[PDB]
């Protein structure tokens, strides 16, 4: 004779977008070293790289 | 000037003979040759320069 029934609840109707692309982008810094070396032999004749 | 650290492109030093003479002409020039030579006091613009 009857059945349920199925109710739709809607609170909130905002103003949002898509998602394209989801990505995190780290905070950095600036970090360096070196070296001073001498050539004392054929290593370091002309250039530090041959081509 | 030795090789092996020093770079030259081409075309800095000519050559000339006329009979086994393989005579030698300077092409470089000094620093007081260009234009725009200025010295140490300089007044530029509204900047005096000063050392
Ligand atoms: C010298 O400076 C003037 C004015 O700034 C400029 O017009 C001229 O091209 C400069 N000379 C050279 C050789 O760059």
């Amino acid at each position: 004779p009857d059945s349920k029934c199925l109710k739709i609840k809607v609170k909130r109707i905002n103003l949002k977008c898509k998602k394209s692309s989801s990505y995190f982008v780290p905070d950095a810094r600036s970090r360096c070293t070196s070296v001073r070396r001498c050539r004392w032999a054929g290593d370091c004749q002309s250039g530090c790289p041959p081509h | 000037i030795k090789k092996d650290g020093c770079i030259w492109n081409a075309d800095l030093v000519g050559i000339e003979l006329r009979v086994d003479d393989a005579v030698c002409y300077s092409k470089i020039t000094s620093v007081e040759a260009v234009a725009n030579y200025s010295a140490i006091p300089t007044t530029i613009g509204g900047l005096r320069f000063e050392r």
